[PDB]
């Protein structure tokens, strides 16, 4: 699930 | 203080055709937004990234769901969106979903309104089910079980305070968490039936917390 | 407390005390219907409330109600459920069944935090005393009056738990925050017995099939 | 609802 993980990054 | 209320009302202060698109369109867009309210609460960001992909994915909608209810107190029939747009009790029951829209009016909407539920409160109880230990897969619940202890004693004491004369309020508040646990059900069953019958554009996050692990 | 005693509340649960391993928790859920009219009865002020609100609350709350009990029941157990029959469901009989998930669901959520907790047979009656009085109920003819016996009810409980575990001063709420779990596995064993129900291998009584009927 | 009422009843 990309997206999610991308923005759990600042 | 272990848990403020003032940083989870800064979190709260922070981010804040056919009527099922406009629902669906308004929830991907809430889904980035909420990301980052997410951050904004104590803790949360400290935890592992995989428990943090649980805790969001286990609670999007409620932690959504919430969120519109409470931003709905103002209007007299219907929901207000985050995409600025309303979406009214007829217009709702007009596009077949009445049946749910309903509940979320009298059940949350209302009893929000009635006691005049306040941004903190409203913050906390989504941080209550932002921090729920009964997420599946969870690397450390004995951690997650006293995150949600510390808000909801730091509740206790906000409503001991700011509110003394009423001492069933604390209690009140958290038993809007079953109705909300329902509605947050009921309300998925629709969305994974939209994807289903492909009638409704679904955009791209709103689609990777529907689709499976 | 004086509206709503915790010792009658208690008292209600005390009055009511006790090869398909599915058969079996549906021949339990029905025997169990019939009982938890008189634990209702038993419950303060129930009685005196519009005969078709009583009806009402318990085609409502019916599921959670029963699952608490049995779920508080089974903290002695190790891995299964004390059925109200005098028999035992193992998780592995649930899995060799199917349930299995909604199984383990009830094993993590429910049981294994009564336990984690000594949740007390007080406490239990409190809570299912306030999953009786539920006012989202849809038909109830006044709303505001089992909201009004929701209050007295966690009012007690709060009151009882402050007196009796003064150590704790939390524990109030970890007991309301069992109820989305009870809520949330409530509907999924309710989705279950729909299956039963539409599926026609499952042994039905007259009772738990009033109950699977629509309004 | 046969049964409840019945058993709600006496
Ligand atoms: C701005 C909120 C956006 C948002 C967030 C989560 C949701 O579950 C829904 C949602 C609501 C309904 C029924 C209407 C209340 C049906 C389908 C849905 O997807 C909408
Ligand atoms: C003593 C009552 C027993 C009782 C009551 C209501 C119920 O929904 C169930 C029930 C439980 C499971 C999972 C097993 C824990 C699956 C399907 C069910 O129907 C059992």
């Amino acid at each position: 699930h990309k997206i999610l993980h991308r923005l759990l990054q600042d | 203080e272990d848990m403020p209320v003032e940083r989870i009302l800064e979190a709260e202060l922070a981010v804040e055709n056919d009527p099922v698109t406009n629902i669906c369109q308004a929830a991907d867009k809430q889904l980035f937004t909420l990301v980052e309210w997410a951050k904004r609460i104590p803790h949360f960001s400290e935890l592992p990234l995989d428990d943090q992909v649980i805790l969001l994915r286990a609670g999007w909608n409620e932690l959504l769901i919430a969120s519109f209810s409470h931003r709905s107190i103002a209007v007299k029939d219907g929901i207000l969106l985050a995409t600025g747009l309303h979406v009214h009790r007829n217009s709702a029951h007009s596009a077949g979903v009445g049946a749910i829209f309903d509940r979320v009016l009298t059940e949350l909407v209302s009893k929000m309104r009635d006691m005049q539920m306040d941004k903190t409160e409203l913050g906390c109880l989504r941080a209550i089910v932002l921090f729920n230990p009964d997420s599946k897969g969870l690397s450390n619940p004995a951690e997650v079980e006293a995150l949600r202890e510390k808000v909801y004693a730091s509740l206790e004491a906000y409503c001991k305070h700011k509110y003394p004369e009423q001492p069933g309020r604390f209690a009140k508040l958290l038993l809007r968490l079953p109705a909300l646990r329902s509605i947050g059900l009921k309300c998925l069953e629709h969305l994974f039936f939209f994807k289903l019958i492909g009638d409704t554009p679904i955009d791209t996050f709103l689609m990777e917390m529907l689709e499976a692990p």
